[PDB]
Formats: C-alpha cells, structure tokens, sequence
C-alpha cells in the first residue's frame, strides 16, 4: 500500500516537475557566457574585460517596465563595448602618431 | 553528499599497514606532522616525542604502529596522501594511457588550468552522480599535476579502485590510468565537461596501448623537445652537434671533421678483426638506433608495437603485419643489430625507433598513426 | 592436431622382412605399402637422385581416438650419405615398443632431428606445393604467420612475429615470376629489402601457416594425418652431411 | 536542425538575390588573403 | 659551399652580406660586417654593424652601428634604440620585402589603370590617388616600423570623393575590409577600383 | 691546407652572421633513401629534405638559447612538403599552423619561410613573456613567483597581496587579486606588459 501510495505520488510529481520546468524561462542558464553566470553566483575572483565584451554580445533581447529597463541597459552595455573598441583603436592610432612625433623631435 | 576530508571510510587495517610499510621514515615524519597539524587526535608537545623517536634510530614498524594506533582507516585524505606518495616513490607499478583534447574544428586546446577553482568544480560536478572525493598535487620533479579521483558505493561505504588523471602543465594531451569500466568513462567525461568553462572540449584518445611510467609518458607525449623526434632524430632534441653562432670557430665540426666510415650499397651482407672498424660499426649502430654516443636500453622503454607496411609493386597492394613485444623493443632491436643479424643499411626509419609507442600503418613511405 | 616428431635412421634397411616379428611381439596386424614415389614428376629432374621408397606403416585400428592413432611414415634412398629416417605421431606406448624393436632387431642408430632456419624455410616452401593427378604442381596459398624468439639483455625484446596475408603472398609470387620456390626467392628477399631483417640468421621458432600446418624447430604440427612427398624429401635432404 | 534549415533558406533566397558585379566572380578566394596577410603582416 | 648556397640563395634572396675583418684581445672577438638590402635595385640601402663576442661563455657585450645609407635612417632612429639586434635585422629585411611588394602592387595597379583614367602617386609612395570624370579614389598603404608584435605591420585603408565631399568612412572601411577578406590583395584592389568606376555595374 | 683553411674560416663566420638572423634553411638528407642510380655508381637523393633552424636570441642573459629545429620532407607523389619531425614543444601548435599556411600545400621555399616566420614570432613572443617577468623578479619589485612553460599563467607576490595573471599574446587579459578598492586595482593593471612594469611602481611607491 505504501509502494502504491509512492507510485501515485510520483505520477502526480511528474506533472508538477514538467510544469515547473516549463515555466517562464526568465533568461535561464546555458545561454549566457561564463562571466555572466559567474557574476550571478558572485565572487568571480578573476575579471577580464575581453570575455565580458565577448559574452555581453551573446545575451538575448526581450511587469513590462523592467523588461524595457533591461533592454535599455542592454543597449547601454552594447554602446559601452562599442565605444570601448573605438577608443582602443583610436588610442593605438594616437600612440603611433605621437611615437612618430617623438622620433622626429629626438 | 560530496565527502570532505574529515570523513573516514571503512577499510582493512592490514592493507594500510602493508602500504605504509613501503615508505621511508622521513616521509612518515612529514605525514604525521601534516596530519596532526590539519586534523590531530590523541600541538608541539607531541612533536618532540617523534623527534626523539627518529633520533634514536627506530625501525619503521614501531613508527607505523604509532601512526596507525594514534588515529584508530584514518580518513579519505590521509589515504589519498599515502597512495599519492606511493605513486611518487615507485613509478614502475602504474600504467598510463594518453588522450588528446580537441575542440571546435579540430585544433588542439591547451588546458592552462588552475589547481584551486578546478577542484571544487570537478567535485560539484561529480557529486550529483555518485559519492566522490578528489585530491590534486604537484609532482616534485616533473612539471605535471596528478589528480587522484576516488569513488565509493553503498554495499558502510565500499571503496572503489582509485582513478588517476595526470594533467601536464601546458599540453593538450591528458593522461589517465588505464580502465574501461563505466566509472572511468564517467570521471573522464566529467573532467571533459568541467575543464572547459567557455567552449566545449572533447577527449579523443590518441593511443590504445598503455605505457608504464610517468617519466616515460612525459618524455614521449608531454611538453618536451623529445615529443616527436624520439628516434634517430634524437640529436635534434638535444642539439649536441651545433653550438651557438657566438661560439668559437676553431672548435667547429666544419673545421675539425668527424671520423666517418664508407657505406656499402651493393648486396654485400648475405656473404658472411680490425677493432677500429669494429668500434666504428658499433658507433654506426649507436647512431642509427639512438642519438650520438645499460648501454642498450633507449631513452624510453616501449612495451608493445604493431606495425603494418602497405607497399605497392606493379599495382598490387602488398601488406605485411609486423608485431613486437617485450620490455624495451628498440633496445633489443639495437642489440640484435649489434650482433650483425640485421643489415643496418636497409633498416627504415619507422623500425629504427622514431615515432615511438605509435602502432600505425604505412602507405607509400610515410608513417601515420592508428585510431 | 597430429604433432609429427622426427627421428633419424643410420643404415638403409628393407621392411618387408622382420615385420612378422613385430606382429608376434605386438599381437596386432599392420599394413606396410611400398610406394616408390618421386619428387617433381615434371621431367626436369633427370630421374636420378629424385626417387624415394616410402613405407607408410599404418595401424588399422579403431579410430575413436586420434592421440592413440599413430602412423609411421618412412623414406629412403640408396645414393645419399644418411639413407633413411622416420617420423611418428601420437602418444601411444606402441611408438616406444616399435622403436625398441627397431633398435633391437636391425641394429641401427636413432637420434632426434633438430631443425635449421633454411630447413624451416624450405619446409614452408614445400608444404604448399600441392600435387594433383594431372602431372602438374598447383600451388595454394596461406596467410603465413612467421615467428621469432630471441634472447636479449634484461629480456628487452621477448618475441616478435611477421604476418603476411594470403593476397599479399600471391601478389609477391606473381610479381616475382613463375617459379616453384616462392618462400626462398620472393618473400625472404622482400623482407630483407623492406626491413633488413634477414630471416635466415634470426632465431626462428614457429613458421605457422593459416591453420594448415605449423612448422617448428623440433616437430611439425598439421591438420591432416598425411604428409606430402616434397616435405619428407626436403627433410631427408636436410640431414645429409 | 533549425540552423541547417535556416542556412538552406538563406542560400536559396541569396540565389534569388542580386549580386552581379562584385560578388559573382567567386560566389583561391580566402586562402590568398590569409597568405598575403600573414606575409605582409596586414 | 652547399650550406652557404642554401643560406644565400634559397632563404634570403637579394641580400648582400660580406664579412670584413675580425680580431681577438688576449678572450673576446670583434667583427665588422655590412648588409646591402638589394631587393630595390633603383635605390638599395645599406648598413654596417660592429659586434663584440665573448667568444667563450658565448655572450654579446657590445654592438653598435657604423653607418647607414640615408634612406630609412629616420625610420630606423626609433627602432635602433631597443638594443635587440635580431629584431633589427629581421625588421630591416621584412621592411625591404614589404616595400618591394607594395611597389609591385602599385606598379601593377598603375599599369592596369593607366589606359582608361588618370592616376598619380603621393607623399613618398604611401598612398595612391586615381580620378575619373569628378570622382576621386584614394588608397592608403602605410608601413609602420615598431616602437613604444615587432615586425613592421602595414595598414590599408581607402577613401572616396564624389567631387563635392568625402564619403562616409565606416561603410567604406567595412566594404574594403570585406572585399580584401573575400578576394585578396592583388585582386581586391582591382575589384574596388572597378566598383568605384561603376559605369555599368 | 692553409689558404683553404682561411677560406673555410671565412665560410664558417659567414654561416655565423647568417645564423644570427634566426631563421635559416640548412640542407639535410635522410640516410635511408640514399638510393644508387646504378648508371655510373653515383648516388642521387630519392626524397629531398629541407631543415629549418629556428633560433631565438635572448636579451637578459645576452646569449642564444637552445635552437628548435623543424624538418620538412617532400612527399613521394605530390611535390609538396609535409611536416616530418619537428622539435617545437606542443603548446605552440605546429601541425595546425602548417595546415593553415597556403591552404595546406607548401611548394616554394618562401612558402615554408612564412610558416617558419609565424612559428618564430610565436617563440619570440613566449621568450619575451618569460624575460619580462624574470627581469621583474631580478629587479626585486616582486617576491618569489612561479612560471608556466610558456609564461602565459604566472602568480607573483607583492608586499601584501597574492596576484595571479593570465596573459595572452604580449598583453594581459585576465588578472586576479586575492588576499571596493580591489576591483579598481584589478582593472588598473590590465593592459600591455610593459604597462604592468610601469603600473607596479604606481601602487608600490
């Protein structure tokens, strides 16, 4: 009788486990990079801007006010890494230019 | 249910006695000090007791009774340390098996792992399946990382055979101990999943025949200059023939000249004194089977090798299948050539010892390994 | 599974006489056919030093067991130095009592025959030359598995084998040319050319064919009871001085 | 499977698409670029 | 002789090396040597070095520059203060190779575009400007010697003009990057001048 | 043999000044396929071989290091080299680079020279990555440290903090500080490799 009770409760638990796994995904795991889930779980102990850049372009897009705020923050971070790459290339160009100027003055 | 170091298993005491009797006294002193510093049981007051015991010149039996009857198995971490020190001491007992680490298209991936964060990740991946305990140390001489993975079962906890996975420091080739049970596939697959963390890695095995020691497999397939030459090209893996361009030119092989012997190219071997010519013949055999100049054993002892020579005469594929055996194959082959049984003028490169411990076929004069 | 041990015979003897003494000592009856066979019946032999007299001393008993079944294949020639020899199989006691009778009656000298390397090569050459009834020699092929067992320092190289498949053997034979000796003119020069391992000087142990025969250094294991004419011809040629 | 079908659909709609002068001479192509790039350090 | 032939012809073509003298003190050794990079026969530039071996426990102590042909001297002024002469020799050789390839590419483009429309070079040889109808196309090819990788890396960028003003730079940079990525260098530039023609397609 | 001795000495010192470049192509012959043509008794080579001698020159010890060798053998039916027996350690991937150069097939000599130059750039990058950390140790700005075989992952000590670095090709990508000012100090030292030498005096003054 206890075995049949457990079998009936496992059959009831199967539909519950399928329903609570088929809820709204809420941007679930196995979809972000390493650094996003490491910042989720806290204390990453190793920051690296290149992996943050390569993983922030991998996150998808989507109480709709917090959804609009998330998409606005996503556009903001996209503009951040865009300006970062632009500034890095321009800084390399400026450094080459002033290296030529320093060579001429010396 | 990931077991910590303070848990003690249920094993027989006499087999731990037999294992701990295979160690010297100073490593036993270091083990007692480290275990009492980490766990203790029955500060510096009990240290001078063993300091006075090792000064009197006691045997190993009274000190192994001391260590087995001030802790009375000890724990899982103490057993891991005992077995790993036994691995360091006698390396000829184990048997390694290499496996490459591919990713993406097929380009090899260097592991570049760190010993801190890898261990908890491997343990939290393995604990969702079985009871497990991992332990990872650094080899004191060779620059590798040996990881001892131990598993358990419930009929309290019956132990399993400990599974070893040896990581070299900067190579895409990962050695593991030879097993084929489902626990071996589980541990290797779990390591292949947890070492990646950015993009997925798979472990295609590069060899099927096991090799004996860790120095031998490190010299064969680790990060080393001997990793590909290994045979008659052993001179290029040590560079004993040339000096730097900033060296003298008076002591140069172009200026001094090396004593050589005129080879024979007609079939003058099947028709069969001067000890300088005998010394030059032994030097020729030493050149062909080894580098420049015991006395028969090679750099690495190879256990088993199976060749296959698929030539092609008048559009007929003529295969033969050489197979070898024994302790050191190419050393015994150099010995058989040294007794003038094998004509060294017609010994090809693949038989001579190059691409050692690789049993593969030959299709028109260029070696290739087997999967 | 009929392991053919080999023994030598000192003096040339006839076998039609004295066999009744073996019958009286044995209380059995044996048949001794007199086959005046001749090797390579093709006419390029000169009909001189090519014929032999074979005495297949069978034991026509109940054949329920093969280990007690023992033939005695003989050979002889009245032109060579050592004229005769025999070869026996089985694990019967009748082998011991008949070697006792052969030592006692005719007064001959018996000794076991040890094999060379070129002798084993010629036996592997001759154990595949099949004789048909149409007076020609058709040659079958077998995926031969050679063997070696040398002794080195610290047992470095214990044992190593050279295995050649059947189609490769037939290809080497057809690429060498038409000859009646493949295993001494084609394969062994091919192994010497592509490996440098001269198999005449390396220590042979077991030239094994593809389940057909198994030539050793002390015996010959076969699958059928009978032994061919060229095999015993090569063996009798080998023990000369 | 969705990426395979999407790749096939993209190839079929690009076959209808118009690229006559600057693309259709190759649509020896990317290998000479990598050769000259690792040669000239581009 | 065969080893010097493999060292001279097969692995360093058009390079004139000649040892000059050597001397020893009591245990060091001096060596003066010159190189003449003769890939550009119209104006080959040379250099002269002077090295000081330790000659046993092999170490370089002193090395310096005797004289440079005044053609790359300002460009070499930044590189010859790094005190690593292997980078100096390899950078000079790679600079000669890259400059010869650049002038070959530009000679090919001018020999293929001198028929239909006009053309002229620029500052030294670093950029090339063609014109049509008006519409102008400027292609840039800058060789940057390293300073503060170490090989001299090159840069390729193009720029257009519709007569009125310059075009946008982002789309032209993306188009020339994709066209060089897809076709090549000797073929990509022909395609980009054919698409800046745009008479038919 | 005195004038010929001086000529051979000039030849040897010319070989030395060419070998100071770093990438040289020394000739070689595999001693198994020295087949005789049997037309006059002379010996022709069946399969050609060309050996590359990579040689990186250090700056700290001011001497040449152990030279790494690459050997190429021509295939028997394609007239293209395939990488026979190289001596480079396996963290620098050699076979994939040889497959990547010129689409897999290498015909001319400068096509091999491009592959040799790529492997040379990789080796010199590893050597400079080791040298800069070794001279940072010798200048006693850092305490005892450990290096990898390729000097891509190191861990040194400063006066209070244990610092781990994972560096890519001549520029630092991932750092680690372990013992809200820690994150600023973490992102500050990121960048080039001589910038690390400059920025270490910016926080240890």
């Amino acid at each position: 009788l206890s075995k049949e009770i457990y079998d009936n409760e496992s059959e009831l638990r199967a539909s519950q486990s399928q329903q609570i796994m088929e809820l709204v995904g809420d941007i679930p795991k196995y979809s972000l990079g390493s650094e996003l889930r490491n910042r989720v779980e806290g204390e990453p102990q190793s920051t690296s801007i290149e992996r943050l850049i390569e993983d922030v372009l991998k996150l998808p897009q989507m109480d709709l006010k917090v959804l609009s705020e998330y998409s606005n923050l996503r556009k903001d971070l996209i503009l951040k890494c865009q300006a970062l790459q632009i500034g890095e290339s321009k800084l390399s160009d400026i450094l080459s230019q002033t290296n030529s100027i320093n060579s001429l003055t010396t | 249910l990931r077991l910590e170091d303070n848990y003690v298993p249920t094993s027989d005491t006499l087999v731990v006695f037999k294992q701990l009797m295979k160690l010297p006294v100073t490593v036993l002193y270091d083990l007692t000090l480290s275990w009492f510093a980490k766990f203790g049981g029955s500060i510096y007051l009990l240290t001078e007791t063993l300091d006075l015991l090792i000064e009197k010149g006691v045997r190993r039996n009274v000190i192994v009774n001391r260590i087995l009857y001030v802790y009375w198995g000890l724990n899982v971490f103490q057993l891991a340390e005992i077995d790993c020190h036994l691995m360091i001491s006698k390396p000829e007992k184990f048997k390694w098996l290499p496996s490459k680490a591919l990713r993406g298209d097929g380009k090899p991936y260097v592991v570049k792992l760190q010993p801190a964060k890898f261990i908890e990740n491997l343990q939290t991946d393995l604990a969702k399946i079985y009871h497990c305990h991992v332990y990872m140390f650094k080899h004191p001489s060779l620059p590798v990382l040996i990881t001892r993975i131990q598993l358990f079962d419930s009929n309290p906890l019956i132990s399993r055979r400990p599974y070893y996975v040896a990581f070299p420091l900067n190579s895409p080739i990962i050695f593991h101990s030879v097993d084929k049970d489902i626990y071996a596939r589980l541990v290797l697959q779990s390591i292949s999943r947890t070492i990646s963390e950015r993009e997925t890695i798979i472990f295609k095995p590069v060899q099927k025949i096991p090799v004996k020691s860790i120095h031998n497999i490190m010299t064969l397939l680790g990060p080393s200059r001997f990793a590909e030459s290994m045979g008659p090209w052993e001179c290029y893996a040590s560079a004993n023939f040339e000096r730097s361009p900033l060296h003298d030119y008076k002591k140069h092989q172009g200026l001094t000249g090396k004593k050589v012997m005129v080879r024979e190219f007609d079939d003058s071997f099947l028709n069969d004194e001067e000890p300088e010519i005998r010394r030059l013949r032994l030097e020729k055999n030493m050149i062909k089977f080894k580098g420049s100049a015991s006395r028969y054993s090679s750099l690495v002892p190879i256990e088993k090798v199976g060749f296959t020579l698929k030539n092609e005469i008048n559009s007929r594929i003529i295969t033969i299948k050489l197979k070898f055996n024994g302790n050191d194959i190419f050393g015994g082959l150099h010995e058989l050539c040294d007794k003038n049984l094998i004509n060294i003028d017609k010994v090809p490169g693949w038989l001579a010892g190059e691409n050692g411990s690789f049993s593969g076929t030959i299709m028109n004069g260029d070696f290739q390994r087997e999967q | 599974p009929y392991t053919w041990k080999f023994l030598g015979i000192s003096k040339q003897l006839s076998l039609e006489n004295g066999i009744a003494k073996l019958n009286q000592l044995l209380n059995l009856e044996v048949d001794l056919d007199i086959q005046t066979i001749r090797v390579p019946s093709d006419p390029d032999g000169g009909t001189a030093a090519d014929e032999y007299i074979r005495y297949e001393m069978r034991l026509d008993i109940s054949n329920l067991d093969e280990g007690t079944y023992s033939k005695f294949i003989f050979l002889g020639n009245s032109k060579m130095e050592v004229p005769m020899f025999l070869c026996y199989c089985g694990t019967d006691n009748r082998n011991e009592v008949v070697l006792q009778w052969l030592k006692a009656e005719y007064g001959v000298i018996m000794w076991p025959i040890k094999f060379e390397q070129k002798t084993m090569i010629k036996l592997a050459d001759a154990s595949i030359v099949h004789v048909t009834k149409e007076n020609i020699e058709q040659i079958t092929w077998f995926s031969s598995k050679l063997y070696f067992e040398p002794e080195t320092q610290d047992k470095n190289l214990r044992q190593f084998s050279i295995e050649i498949p059947r189609e490769s053997c037939e290809g080497l034979a057809l690429g060498y040319g038409n000859t009646m000796h493949p295993y001494n003119d084609a394969i062994v020069p091919y192994i010497y050319n592509e490996t440098g391992m001269a198999v005449e000087r390396l220590p042979l142990t077991s030239v094994i064919l593809a389940g057909h025969t198994k030539i050793m250094r002390e015996s010959i294991v076969t699958s059928t009871r009978s032994l061919r004419n060229r095999v015993l011809a090569v063996v009798l040629q080998s023990i000369q001085f | 499977m969705n990426l395979k079908t999407n790749n096939k659909k993209r190839l079929t709609e690009k076959l209808i698409q118009k690229d006559l002068h600057p693309v259709l001479n190759k649509a020896d192509g990317p290998v000479t670029f990598r050769n000259d790039s690792h040669e000239l350090n581009l | 002789n065969l080893r010097l032939s493999y060292l001279r012809d097969h692995t360093y073509p058009h390079l004139q090396v000649s040892v000059q003298s050597r001397d020893r003190v009591h245990g060091i050794e001096v060596l003066v040597v010159n190189y003449k990079f003769c890939r550009n026969t119209m104006n080959p530039f040379e250099i002269q070095f002077k090295m000081f071996y330790k000659f046993e426990d092999s170490t370089l102590l002193k090395w310096e520059i005797l004289r440079i042909s005044t053609n790359v001297r300002l460009k070499a002024k930044q590189l010859l203060a790094t005190r690593n002469f292997q980078k100096c020799l390899l950078s000079l050789y790679e600079f000669d190779k890259i400059k010869s390839k650049k002038t070959g590419i530009f000679q090919n483009l001018i020999n293929l575009l001198k028929r239909k429309t006009r053309c002229y070079l620029m500052n030294n040889s670093d950029s090339l400007i063609v014109e049509r109808v008006t519409i102008k196309l400027q292609i840039n090819f800058i060789i940057t010697m390293p300073g503060e990788c170490f090989l001299p890396m090159s840069k390729i960028s193009i720029a257009l003009w519709k007569g009125g003003e310059r075009f946008n730079q982002i789309d032209l940079d993306e188009i020339c990057y994709g066209l060089i990525k897809e076709y090549g260098v000797k073929t990509g530039l022909k395609e980009i001048c054919n698409v800046c023609l745009f008479p038919d397609m | 043999s005195t004038s010929d001795r001086s000529e051979l000495e000039d030849y040897i010192v010319l070989e030395n000044v060419y070998r100071m470049f770093g990438i040289t192509f020394f000739p070689l012959v595999d001693p198994i396929d020295l087949k005789i043509k049997d037309a006059s008794g002379e010996i022709f080579v069946d399969r050609e071989m060309l050996g590359i001698r990579l040689e990186v020159f250090s700056e700290r010890t001011s001497q040449f290091e152990k030279p790494h060798y690459v050997l190429l053998k021509k295939r028997i039916k394609s007239n293209s080299w395939f990488l026979f027996k190289h001596t480079i350690p396996s963290f620098i991937d050699v076979q994939g680079i040889f497959d990547d150069t010129n689409g897999g097939l290498v015909i001319s000599h400068d096509d091999a020279y491009l592959f040799a130059k790529r492997v040379f750039l990789q080796l010199v990058e590893v050597q400079k990555r080791r040298q800069i950390f070794k001279d940072l140790e010798a200048k006693k700005i850092i305490h005892d440290l450990d290096l990898d075989l390729e000097s891509s992952m190191v861990s040194f000590f400063v006066k209070d903090i244990k610092v781990e670095l994972f560096v890519k090709q001549n520029e630092i990508v991932s750092c680690s500080i372990l013992d809200n000012n820690k994150s600023k100090w973490e992102i500050a030292l990121l960048g080039s490799l001589d910038d690390l030498e400059l920025k270490l005096n910016h926080s240890f003054a």
